[PDB]
DNA sequence: GATCTGGCCTGTCTTA
DNA sequence: GATCTGGCCTGTCTTA
DNA sequence: CACAGTGCTACAGAC
DNA sequence: GTCTGTAGCACTGTGTAAGACAGGCCAGATC
DNA sequence: GTCTGTAGCACTGTGTAAGACAGGCCAGATC
DNA sequence: CACAGTGCTACAGAC
């Protein structure tokens, strides 16, 4: 367990708080940029690579068969494997744009050239969705599920705008958890099922879905309406069956009670959860580790890397998971004159 | 003593601190009074009534997402951020009026001049109240190094964001034919006096997060309310306007941001057309307005589809610059001050580039071109009396162009054709600038108005063929706007000066005196206090005591 | 309808623009009137009492090198620069008052309250009339980022120095016997309220020529005036004052650069003792007040004529780093105000440097020198409610010194001693600081007085024992002066901080209200229009009325 | 006849609208600065070096056994030439102190060491003057003169405060002419005697002195009673004799008017005039070129060097000779922000 | 080869 | 050996 | 053809 | 014949930070 | 029983650019 | 222990 600092190098202006890191083949790439995307990179996406304590943000190209992205802020970010037909794929869906409104739409972002020199163009393939279309939402999470053999897709949670009857210029401003109904989308075709079940009472925000082989767990999320932060674990557990994707649940004894948490995975299940937050004023120092097995989930706090008091004192945090067991925090610091450089940046790794 | 009306725009008016006005209250009341002024709680019990919240109206028909209801004083902006840590932060401080109220005040604060614009109308009272058209001038602008307050909270950057309006006109259709008949004009529209601030925001321009969520619900009402006239008892009737709102206030980077354009030296150099640098140095004069809102949704959606796969470098070309989702409509037109500006600093630096020969030697130093701008302000502050500038700003702008200022800079130049280039280029200048910055030029200035087409081509033919080493590949943004879309907007508008940014962005000085004098102060009361007290300087039913019918 | 006295001080006590008053008038006089304040014109002729060049005076012995003319007015400082092309040039604008007139200006408008001292005193106010001792504290101090005018000549730099005093007291002595008595005792004398502004420059700091050029001539009234005694008619009789001229409202670097000393960082940091840096780090509560003006002055000449012929190292040792001559005298006294601003940075970096561990780390990285300021201003933002500075204004250092924010930053450091170590520090500074802050301790605080001497070994110690890493070879001026000649100049001068910069400098903010609101305004008016202006904000004849009695 | 375009490296902030450039000895220094001298070159006298257009100053020190000298602003410079015993000489005399007053002293200063490595250690003399003193002043000039084949000093010209009687602290900055009587000052011993003038009825001021020969022509000066710039130059005639030193003198028909003239020697004794002010508002281009001999002074005109329209058209300018016909410029100049360099440079040579 | 002294950069301090 | 991309760094421009 | 000032001096109008 | 209000006079203060594009070339991966 | 003046509340604005000294070391000239 | 504010809300005192 370990951390060390990181300069931003140039170029520190593009991260917001909420944001996305993508992990897939090797490099990771930066998505969400704060505001409009600048000519300097009008993709809106950039590989991130860290050096010797200096982190660097490239301008990645979009392939020209691509639909190109607005920056979102908080999507539901579901990493989809590699295997037929065409590997390998972040469903990204929908957050909120540079503007305020929702997207509602599900992109499907994928590699696909290189290099020639260390380069990697993208492509962006926007999918149409038929419905029973999600409403648009934002800080739900997505995941993937395959049972026998069929791959189809768990939506669930998050806030969103008050209903446009309630949705007053006053409290136009206002959020609310979105209804309890979970989402299932086949990844082609565009078919959205919504279901409901009587085990969730409520809708929740920013819970760290983990899913392995057609189960899906649910940690902790931030509850709106009673404001709890939910000990409750929650797990689904579904299986696509001809003509129809049933779908079952189960409450747990005992769970996590952390809001906006990065999941770094280290092991072939086995992730370590980071958290962002204990309750809505103390942050969560506390490091925790998460495998999952077809019994159960298991739980092992290892060791948390100890935190220069900045950290320890920050009051708010963030950052992302460039995946093998290493991942990437962000403080935000208050100085005069301005730094410019809104993040002190520190890299975490696991053993 | 005196009417609590009078009094409060006495004090209102002159700038006096509430604290400095009972200082001398209570001044003139012990020594020799017989007290005449009245007390502190007797003008603020005066107050609600010139404040919005306050006078009662309906809207047929009923406004679309809006509440119905009419009491609402300073909201503060935020409107329901919910200020979840786990969230974007609530870091922005604002304070608004709920746009449709702070317009019904407004305007029933208008009723004398409209009842009095109507008497000399002589026009029919209990007939024709409801046929009446608003139209409202809008302006958004922002302002830097607005140091903070160290305060409880929450931490927020320094620049300030003044959203503000102005009524230009009220007019009358009914019974039908008859154009519409103009009733009411805002004579100076230029003037503090009349800007109504409506939002006040502590934000940086730059981040366009924060603006969108604390701008999002005033568009709304807009859009909301554009479809809908208004109900006024005003006059002892009820009558309905209708509204027609113009944003043209706005300086090019912002309107730039508003509208998704990329911004500011990008290739695509107009706001109203599609033509690069390139093809804008080719043909200058010969332009036809295309970019709109309606359009520029439309260009973004083909952005991101994108239903033919095209490329980047090539698809920007098809989009023509649009690559994001605008989120406010503006009118198309151009703003007074900054193309005065960039006019003026444009002429600044082919003088400074002239005093040297820079078409001779084509490759100046560092030095040389500092060289050049000392003696270029040393003459103008030894003859014109304008001292070196650190940025331009209009005033200087005004005392640069002129026809004195350019023979002073005359005797600069050793070679004498290029006197005869640059004086006669000049007053090209003089001859077309009154074309926009007078407010009705088809009064005012008619016989330049008329020429300004055939006046702007010997202008660029000047420029291509004279100063061709300067213009080939580059143009500023303003000297092709102002070469090329002025004649199509004084005929679509007739007017540009009078929709200048001028009135909003002269305000912010107010705000300045009004973030010291009159603040609470601290960080949660004072936006809300500057507001208040902003609103009321600049209502009307205050000023017509100033000249107290002479 | 008041009396036109009355009326002139609601102006210049409210801060009323000319062209903002006469609207008053014009607008409380047409409606209701029956007009109650007086017009312009009558005031203009109102205060030609209270400006300087209008009470008859005379000095005895006759001043040596000053004219006996007592009706000159505002001057123009220049002071018959003859302004020849060929000389050194003139770029410098001024007005000053002669300095004699101005004073007994002051005094004639004090007039009322040492009559009503006197009698008070029940001291019969005829008889033993010519005993007066009055003492001036007289300060000086520039200011930056003062933006010039465009106007017509001549060219001048930005930066504007303003010159002044204040009238600290007035006493008396006759027939004999005891002491001299105080009769008037300025109430608070860091009040913007009491700053009698004297000659307005626009000057830069930096350059000598032009600073001693202007202040040449008032200098030498002062050291011509501290000889003969004054002579004004008041309360009917004629009496004779004495004055005695402390300066003591000057800044480090200025004391420094008028002293003919090396500035501000050289190796000999006191003004008022020969100690160099290196022996005041072994070395610090133990010094002796050597420094002063007849002492540095024979020390140039030593400097210059050199005697005995040592090198350049050798010679700056032995005249203790006087390289020049100065010309003003100043009392050898401590500022209050930039002592607390620089000894709250130095707890400010110490805190910074215990918030990281610098004594386990000897050498740190900048990288994290930038992040210990982040998390250190994170802290007291979170807690204490404190926005981080540029440069540090005494206003955030009076909410750094308290010791609950030393709690803030105390949760920081993880070390246990040290956080004891530092909390023991600031309360040792908290005990010593009234000492030099408070106007008269001999009586508002005596214990931390006679305990200071005592107090400040515990301090050093301290310093030296847990610190020293910071400490060994480098100590801050004021953290030096305020550990070493503070108990000996309150002995002195009997108190200290009542003598502060404050009521200097405060007064600057109006220059800056007074360049706007009262402003002529055009570069050749201005200086005289807000020292008029100015003047008349100062004199107590009109505050007294402004008080409203009760 | 050229001017190359000079750039003031760092530290431009020393120099000042009146100085003295003093040419001993091969390398020529810089004297009087700004203000009190500052630690980084206590001694207040600097080296000058112009290598590649770059204007370089060095810090010159002093001899142990060397007076230290307040920056003067417009001293009188006597170069006395090389001979029994003592070369090389500078009598300056007296200037403007930063602080500021007139210094009646004289020093006398020249060149003590070298190198080890390039540096030129100096020493400083005051010199008690047995007196019949002169009146403190600046703008005055002194002359070294030579008579069978002794060597005395001429010393005339220049302003001075208001008689210290008359003088009002608002006539105080007020200056005018000193009388019109010449002192010839012996360097040793310090003897200075003070002679009425019956061809002089008027004190005058920036007089270009140029002295060859037992002889000392006065070009022109402005002279502030009448404020004329006089064209009549005015040549004297120094009789040393056992042991009256009894002086004659003489006025020349035409002349050149001028104030603030640069003198730059080129030839044995043939110096050009580099110009200065002919008006109080037009300055002088024109170039001019000045030889001595017994007979009288010859004066051509030369052609002036081409001035780029910056010094053509600046309201001031000053300088200073760097001898061997090489000699130094200096316009002030504006911007915003400050420059910071408040003066631009040129460097013009002959041939 | 190899000093010396500068020269600048860097470095920081201390004042405003 | 020698491309290509990415890099900064610079050299500009245009708006604020 | 921004606009409301910024103070003082002359220069007219008012009982 | 004093009192009073207004136009001459020259000039301010509010217009204030980012990004785009083009060329070089050195670094560094690819073969 | 309305009217009126003053203390709670937390916080501002005026404190805003230079120089000194120390150590290294590369450039650059004797020798 | 700078000092004069900065506007509004409660909370007392006044016919
Ligand atoms: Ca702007
Ligand atoms: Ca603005
Ligand atoms: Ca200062
Ligand atoms: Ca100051
Ligand atoms: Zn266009
Ligand atoms: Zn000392």
């Amino acid at each position: 367990m370990s951390l060390q600092p990181l300069t931003a190098v140039n170029c520190g202006s593009l991260v917001q708080p909420g944001f996305s890191l993508l992990d897939l083949e090797g490099d990771v790439y930066l998505f969400g940029q704060k505001g409009w995307p600048k000519r300097s990179c009008p993709t809106g996406i950039f590989g991130v690579r860290i050096k010797k304590g200096e982190l660097k943000l490239r301008a990645i190209s979009f392939s020209n068969n691509s639909s190109y992205l607005p920056p979102l802020r908080c999507p539901a970010i579901a990493h989809f494997e590699a295997q037929d037909g065409k590997p390998e794929c972040y469903l990204i869906h929908g957050g909120r744009t540079p503007n305020n409104e929702l997207s509602s739409s599900l992109y499907m972002l994928s590699v696909d050239s290189r290099g020639c020199n260390r380069k990697v163009t993208l492509r962006c393939e926007e999918k149409e969705l038929v419905g029973d279309v999600p409403s648009a939402r934002y800080g739900h999470t997505l995941s993937v599920i395959n049972s026998r053999g069929k791959t189809a897709c768990v939506l669930f949670g998050g806030r969103s705008y008050m209903p446009p009857t309630e949705r007053t210029t006053q409290n136009w401003n206002s959020v609310v958890d979105c209804p309890p109904q979970v989402y299932l989308i086949d990844l082609e075709f565009g078919c959205c099922t919504a279901h409901t079940l009587p085990e969730l009472t409520d809708g929740q925000s920013f819970h760290v879905a983990l899913a392995r082989q057609d189960c899906v767990y649910f940690l902790g999320g931030h509850i709106l309406s009673s404001d709890c932060r939910p000990s409750r674990l929650i797990r689904l557990h579904v299986e696509l069956l001809l003509g129809s994707p049933v779908l079952t649940c189960t409450i747990l004894h005992e769970g996590l009670t952390i809001t906006s948490a990065i999941a770094s995975p280290i092991g072939y299940h086995e992730y370590i959860i980071f958290g962002g937050y204990q309750s809505e004023t103390q942050k969560r120092m506390e490091c925790t580790y998460v495998g999952l097995d077809d019994v159960g989930v298991h739980m092992e706090s290892r060791e948390p890397p100890q935190w220069t008091s900045e950290i320890s004192h920050s009051r708010t945090w963030f950052g992302g998971s460039l995946g093998k067991g290493t991942a990437l925090v962000a403080i935000p610091s208050e100085g005069n004159p301005t730094p410019p450089e809104a993040y002190h940046f520190y890299q975490v790794s696991f053993q | 003593g005196l009417h609590p009306a009078v009094c409060l725009a006495i004090r209102v008016n002159t700038f006096l601190s509430c604290s400095q006005y009972h200082k001398m209250y209570r001044t003139v009341k012990a020594t020799s009074g017989r007290q005449i002024f009245q007390p502190l709680h007797t003008l603020r019990n005066a107050e609600k009534e010139l404040l919005p919240g306050f006078h009662q109206f309906e809207w047929q028909p009923a406004l679309k997402n809006v509440s119905t209801s009419w009491d609402v004083g300073i909201i503060d902006g935020l409107s329901g951020w919910t200020v979840s840590v786990d969230d974007v932060p609530a870091d922005t401080i604002s304070r608004r009026f709920r746009y449709d109220v702070a317009l019904v005040s407004a305007l029933k604060d208008l009723e004398e001049d409209i009842m009095e614009g109507l008497r000399e109308r002589a026009l029919d009272d209990s007939m024709c109240t409801s046929g009446f058209t608003v139209v409202v001038k809008e302006s958004c602008d922002g302002m830097g190094d607005v140091s903070e307050k160290h305060g409880s909270g929450p931490a927020v950057p320094e620049k300030a964001v003044r959203f503000s309006f102005t009524i230009m006109s009220i007019s009358i259709r009914l019974e039908g034919e008859d154009d519409g008949i103009t009733i009411f004009q805002e004579q100076k529209p230029n003037s503090e006096l009349s800007c109504r601030p409506l939002c006040l925001m502590f934000v940086d321009e730059s981040d366009h997060e924060t603006l969108t969520a604390i701008l999002g619900p005033v568009v709304a009402e807009r859009k909301a309310m554009m479809e809908s006239r208004l109900i006024i008892s005003v006059g002892g009737l009820l009558r309905s306007f209708r509204f027609f709102f113009r944003g043209t206030g706005y300086d090019e980077k912002m309107v730039r941001e508003m509208e998704g354009l990329e911004a500011s030296g990008s290739t695509y150099i107009c706001t109203l057309c599609d033509s690069t640098r390139a093809e804008a140095s080719q043909n200058m004069v010969l332009h036809s307005i295309t970019r709109s809102h309606d359009e520029n949704l439309e260009r973004y959606e083909i952005w991101r589809k994108n239903p033919f796969s095209e490329s980047a470098d090539e698809l920007r070309d098809r989009v023509k610059g649009v690559s994001a989702k605008p989120f406010m409509e503006t009118q198309p037109t151009l703003d007074a001050l900054h193309c005065d500006i960039g006019n003026a600093t444009e002429f600044y630096k082919i003088f400074q580039d002239e005093i040297g020969e820079v078409y001779q030697k084509p490759n100046p130093s560092r030095e040389e071109r500092r060289r050049w701008r000392s003696t270029l302000d040393k003459q103008l502050r030894k003859k014109m009396k304008l001292k070196p500038v650190m940025r331009m700003n209009g005033n200087y702008a005004r005392r640069l162009m002129t026809r004195e200022a350019v023979e002073a800079v005359c005797e600069l130049v050793p070679s004498e054709e290029r006197r005869e280039a640059l004086l006669k280029l000049m007053d090209l200048y003089l001859q077309m600038k009154p074309v926009w910055r007078s407010t009705c030029p088809s009064r005012d200035c008619p016989d330049q108005l008329c020429q300004y087409s055939y006046n702007s081509q010997q202008f660029a033919d000047l420029l291509s063929s004279m100063f061709k080493y300067r213009y080939d590949g580059k143009i500023t943004n303003y000297l092709h706007k102002t070469l090329a879309h002025v004649p199509e907007i004084v005929e679509r508008d007739g007017s540009i000066g009078a929709w200048a940014s001028e009135g909003n962005e002269s305000g912010n000085k107010l705000f300045r005196r009004f973030r010291k004098m009159n603040a609470r102060q601290s960080k949660t009361f004072e936006l809300e206090d500057i507001l208040k007290h902003h609103w009321l300087y600049t209502s009307k039913y205050l000023q017509k005591f100033m000249e107290a019918h002479k």
